[PDB]
DNA sequence: CAGGAGAAGGAGCAGAGCG
DNA sequence: CGCTCTGCTCCTTCTCCTTTCCTCT
RNA sequence: GAGAGGA
């Protein structure tokens, strides 16, 4: 995780995604002042392992081209940095319905 | 608006040929040398629709009958796996459908410089 | 009045949509490999790098049997050239190309076999032509061979040695090569491959530079990428010497197929001295007929040295791969030659006494004139290396056989007039009318007329010079160019369009007639066919059988045709 | 809290935008004093922000969500979705009720 | 122009000129002339390398004015401009400093190998699987 | 006849590398 | 060390929509 | 075609 300080030359963001085993992201200091997670309008996201997610398919007999997608670089998406491919869990809360599960695959 | 090199007379109907009235010059008569090629392209061709390696395809009766037994078979089909191959060239998932472990057999394409156009 | 319902059957129109290069390939596999093979290969034109798979998927005979049969039907046939890369996330791959070469040597089959018996005099003793032709015979229609089987299937030990005798003169003549895994790898692949393992290996510390360590991995990959491709044609199996017997025998395990590259060096080289018969003497015709066989062998590739197709040309320096070329095309041992090799050569039946005039046999001074004046003219048929030391320019006398070819062709279809109008712009450069009339002699009204049908392919293309705001007409001015280029690659694709078409006629007739053509072998009654056939079905067969002999020779023309716009 | 939905799509993620999109609908229809359910104004949210992204309902917030071109070609831009279509050789599977 | 007729460029003078201008030529750049083709090309000698074959400009001026053929006066520039619209349908081969000598080609027309196409016979009527330039087109 | 919102080209600078 | 491409980002100038229809005249 | 109710 490299937290530059106030700007990145594009040319290192043409850079960052040439690793084929591992991986790096980029953070600005100025949006890492306040995590996102504590908003009062983010809710609860659980990043779902390989067999939660094969399990959460054969539950609801979908595949990975059906859940609602969440891209990445989605602010709390890269916050929890999400594979391709990987499910999250949301635990939304609302007024009328208490808690509730809805289930994201980043893209 | 009419051109200056036209008139009325050759404008009214839209007729486009359709068909082609300009021909290469490589439709004359054949010589004998080029008869010859023919053959050695008409036998080269044969030889390889007779050749193992076709696969082209995209009465038969189940009941037995005395009257199809002591009747020889057509001939000694030669499928593509009994042909000798060089296994270091081909990709190995193709491995379980040739002659990897049967018997060696190769036929001979024999060429005859006769002729076999009629007259 | 021809109805659209008739328009459709007999006037070629639903194929004339088809792709030049796929109708092709597709016709000639399905011609003789069948209907599988030519949709898998129509499959590979149409999408490229199919895996099994991918083959299966896309393809309503999708039994994986059948897939794997037409594969390896198509693999030993070399009809496909395959690679097998590795994922490095998982599970490898291998994905399969379409082949070139291979369907170009089913194209060129009755050539290839013509060539075989006239280079090699041997027809001439009439005794072992036959076993050469049925050697190259099943060279070509079986892909690869192994010297031992072909021994072994036949018994007599003077015909073994003969059979023997002849591989090793071909394998050295050059027209058969070692197959080996690169002739399956595409040429792009390789040298994607070869760009590794020559900039990975690079230390981390600072390079030169970065353009300068990329042009360093160039320089390191393109020595091995040409000693690599030159590595088949280096004879490392033929030097088998003294098994027994102290005699030059090929080595019975190695595999080997025919050398593409060879033949068309040889189909080069004819179309050259067709080129020089009119321009020079028929005596001096010979002469460059008989240099050219000389140097044939040591000559460089007709397509390229396998680097233009590999990456991208340069920024610039691709004109380097011209003078890299051109030193080895000035430089290499064989190319160079003088008169004393053609006299040593030259068959006795050529008189070369009276031939040449002084002023208004086997002489050295008198070939070396005709070698001069073949260096003399303005067609670069030979060029001079030392004083008496000549050498043919092949870098230089492609583009004027290219344009020779293209102009007349143009003359022979259009009038001579096109050949006028082509040859006139081509000569100058961004012509109007006024100066095309001024400069070519002719009515303006033909001229309008020729180059209104001459635009209609890719000879002479108009350039726009707006007058106006808007581009509109009746203000601009319209002048002329020619880019030899497009034209080329125009006629190109049309010959191939032509040879396709002529081979689905071909097969469409065989197929429409097939129940005489099926009984003429039913009962092996070849060679019977006026005492056992009813007069009808001989004329018949005989109808067809002259059929397909004219299709075939005008396939052979076509070939000589376009073999030149083939070249590079 | 802004007003602004994209805004709070960019700096707080999908779902804050999705809470935003049905909070807003909601405080605009109740300070109107209009008895809505709120399962309405939650499943339009969801329909705005389950492609990934926060998708308008105009002609190009549909044409990033329905794929078939029929629909697409009804409601808005039919000469252009339809030429596009043949163009891009789009193989639509009729299930819309359009 | 001096060969504009009633304000358009006739091609009956042009072309006897051209064909002229080719005959003087030929018979320049070759041993006899044509002459050594009535036997065919099995025989047919040529001029030696070292030789100047080639007619410049000047020749042609003084034999089209010897021949009083052409019945008009023509400048230099004029007739060079007529040799190299000749210069195409390989014809009167252009060499430096202004010199011209016939194509072989030029002369084996007078009477596979696409070359000479003129030899090729035409298709037989009501006749297929002939090749058409413009069949793809 | 107004209002809203995208797609496509000029155009003016950072940034990188360089011989 | 200026020089010269790329590349990015503005900036401007362009295009496609605006209930229901329901009559008569 | 376009002028105007109408709900």
């Amino acid at each position: 995780i490299f937290v530059y300080q106030n700007n990145i030359t594009p040319s290192a963001m043409k850079l960052v995604p040439s690793i084929p085993p591992a991986t790096i992201e980029t953070f600005n200091e100025a949006a890492l002042v306040v995590n996102i997670t504590h908003h009062e309008l983010v809710p609860k996201h659980i990043r779902l392992s390989s067999d939660e997610k094969r399990e959460l398919l054969k539950r609801y007999r979908l595949k990975e081209s059906q859940l609602p997608r969440i891209q990445r670089a989605d602010p709390v998406a890269l916050y929890l940095g999400l594979k391709r491919g990987e499910v999250v869990k949301i635990i939304r809360k609302s007024e009328t319905s208490g808690r509730y599960a809805s289930y994201r695959i980043c893209m | 608006n009419l051109p200056f090199g036209l008139g009325y007379g050759d404008v009214g109907k839209n007729h486009i040929t359709e068909f082609p009235s300009i021909p290469l010059p490589i439709n004359g008569p054949i010589t004998n040398k080029e008869r010859s090629l023919a053959v050695k392209y008409i036998n080269f061709g044969k030889t390889v629709k007779d050749g193992p390696f076709y696969t082209g395809s995209m009465t038969n009766d189940g009941i037995e009958r005395y009257s199809d037994k002591y009747l020889k078979k057509r001939k000694i089909g030669i499928s593509i796996d009994d042909h000798p191959y060089n296994l270091n060239l081909f990709p190995n998932e193709l491995y379980n459908v040739m002659g990897i472990n049967k018997k060696k057999l190769l036929a001979i394409s024999k060429f005859n410089n006769a002729d076999d156009v009629f007259t | 009045l021809v109805t659209p319902e008739d328009v459709m059957t007999i006037s070629s129109l639903e194929q004339r949509t088809l792709n030049p290069d796929l109708f092709l390939y597709k016709e000639l596999v399905k011609a003789h490999l069948g209907e599988r093979a030519a949709s898998v290969i129509g499959m590979l034109v149409a999408l490229g790098r199919l895996s099994v798979r991918e083959l299966v998927e896309k393809i309503d005979g999708m039994d994986v049997d059948s897939v794997k049969t037409t594969l390896v039907s198509l693999t030993q046939l070399r009809c496909v050239k395959y690679l097998q890369e590795t994922a490095i996330s998982g599970k490898k791959t291998t994905y399969y190309y379409y082949n070139e070469e291979g369907i170009h040597i089913l194209l060129y089959s009755g050539l290839i076999i013509d060539e075989i018996i006239t280079q090699m005099r041997v027809n001439d003793e009439e005794e072992h032509k036959q076993l050469v032709a049925e050697i190259v015979q099943n060279v070509i229609s079986l892909g690869s061979l192994t010297v031992e089987d072909y021994l072994s299937s036949v018994t007599s030990d003077s015909m073994k040695y003969t059979i023997s005798s002849l591989f090793v003169q071909l394998c050295e003549m050059g027209y058969l090569i070692q197959i080996s895994k690169l002739h399956y790898t595409p040429i792009e692949d390789l040298w994607q491959f070869l760009y590794e393992k020559h900039y990975k290996n690079i230390p981390r510390n600072s390079p030169l530079s970065d353009l300068k360590k990329r042009s360093q991995a160039k320089m390191n990959a393109k020595t091995d990428f040409a000693k690599i491709i030159n590595k088949p044609n280096e004879l490392s199996q033929i030097l088998t010497v003294d098994p027994k017997t102290s005699l030059r025998i090929v080595k019975p395990t190695v595999s080997l197929t025919i050398n593409l590259d060879r033949f068309m060096k040889g189909r080069r080289s004819k179309q050259l001295i067709n080129l020089a018969k009119t321009r020079v003497g028929s005596v001096t015709a010979q002469v460059y007929k008989i240099a050219l066989r000389l140097t044939e062998q040591k000559s460089p590739k007709i397509r390229d040295p396998l680097t233009q197709t590999g990456l991208l040309q340069d920024l610039e320096e691709a004109k380097s791969f011209q003078d890299e070329a051109e030193l080895v095309e000035e430089k290499t041992p064989g190319l160079t030659f003088n008169a004393i090799d053609l006299a040593r050569h030259l068959p006795a039946e050529l008189d070369l006494r009276g031939s040449l005039l002084s002023r208004k046999p086997h002489s050295a001074s008198l070939i070396n004139s005709h070698l001069k004046i073949l260096a003399s003219s303005n067609f670069p048929f030979l060029n001079e290396t030392k004083p008496g030391v000549y050498y043919v320019p092949y870098s230089k006398l492609m583009p004027v056989l290219k344009s020779s070819v293209y102009e007349y062709v143009i003359a022979s279809t259009l009038g001579p007039s096109a050949m006028r109008l082509s040859r006139c712009i081509r000569d100058n450069k961004l012509v109007s009318e006024k100066i095309i009339n001024s400069t070519a002699l002719m009515k303006e009204k033909d001229i309008r007329s020729t180059l209104a049908s001459l635009i209609r392919y890719n000879s002479v293309e108009i350039q726009e010079v707006p007058r106006t705001a808007d581009r509109s007409a009746s203000r601009a001015v319209f002048l002329f160019r020619c880019k030899e280029t497009h034209s080329y690659n125009f006629m190109r694709q049309n010959l191939e369009w032509n040879m396709a078409n002529l081979l689905f006629k071909k097969e469409k007739l065989k197929q429409e007639n097939s129940t005489l053509l099926k009984k003429a072998n039913r009962d092996d009654v070849k060679g019977r066919e006026n005492e056992l056939l009813l007069p009808s079905e001989l004329n018949q067969l005989k109808m067809v059988n002259e059929r397909e002999l004219n299709v075939f020779a005008r396939l052979s023309r076509l070939l000589s045709l376009w073999e030149v716009f083939q070249m590079a | 809290t802004t007003n602004h939905v994209l805004e709070v799509f960019s700096v707080l993620g999908i779902e804050a935008a999705r809470y935003s999109i049905i909070r807003e609908i909601n405080y605009t229809m109740s300070n109107h004093g209009m008895s809505v359910d709120p399962r309405h104004i939650q499943l339009l949210g969801d329909v705005m922000t389950y492609k990934g992204e926060v998708l308008g309902i105009t002609r190009f917030g549909l044409s990033k969500m329905r794929d078939s071109v029929l629909q697409l070609a009804s409601f808005e831009k039919t000469t252009d979705h339809l030429f596009d279509a043949a163009f891009y050789m789009k193989k639509d599977a009729v299930e819309g009720v359009s | 122009g001096p060969w504009f007729t009633d304000g358009e460029l006739d091609i009956e003078f042009i072309n006897s000129l051209l064909t002229i201008v080719w005959r003087f030529i030929s018979e320049n750049t070759f041993p006899n002339g044509f002459k050594n083709f009535e036997n065919g090309p099995k025989k047919n000698v040529f001029y030696a390398p070292n030789v100047k074959n080639y007619s410049t400009t000047q020749e042609i001026l003084e034999f089209i004015t010897a021949a009083q053929v052409a019945n008009v006066e023509l400048t230099p520039s004029n007739i060079r401009s007529l040799c190299e619209v000749l210069v195409y349908d390989d014809k009167l081969e252009k060499v430096t400093h202004d010199c011209y000598r016939v194509t072989l080609e030029s002369i084996l027309q007078m009477n596979f190998s696409i070359f000479n196409y003129f030899k090729m016979f035409p298709a037989s009527k009501h006749d297929k699987e002939v090749v058409y330039f413009d069949e793809w087109t």
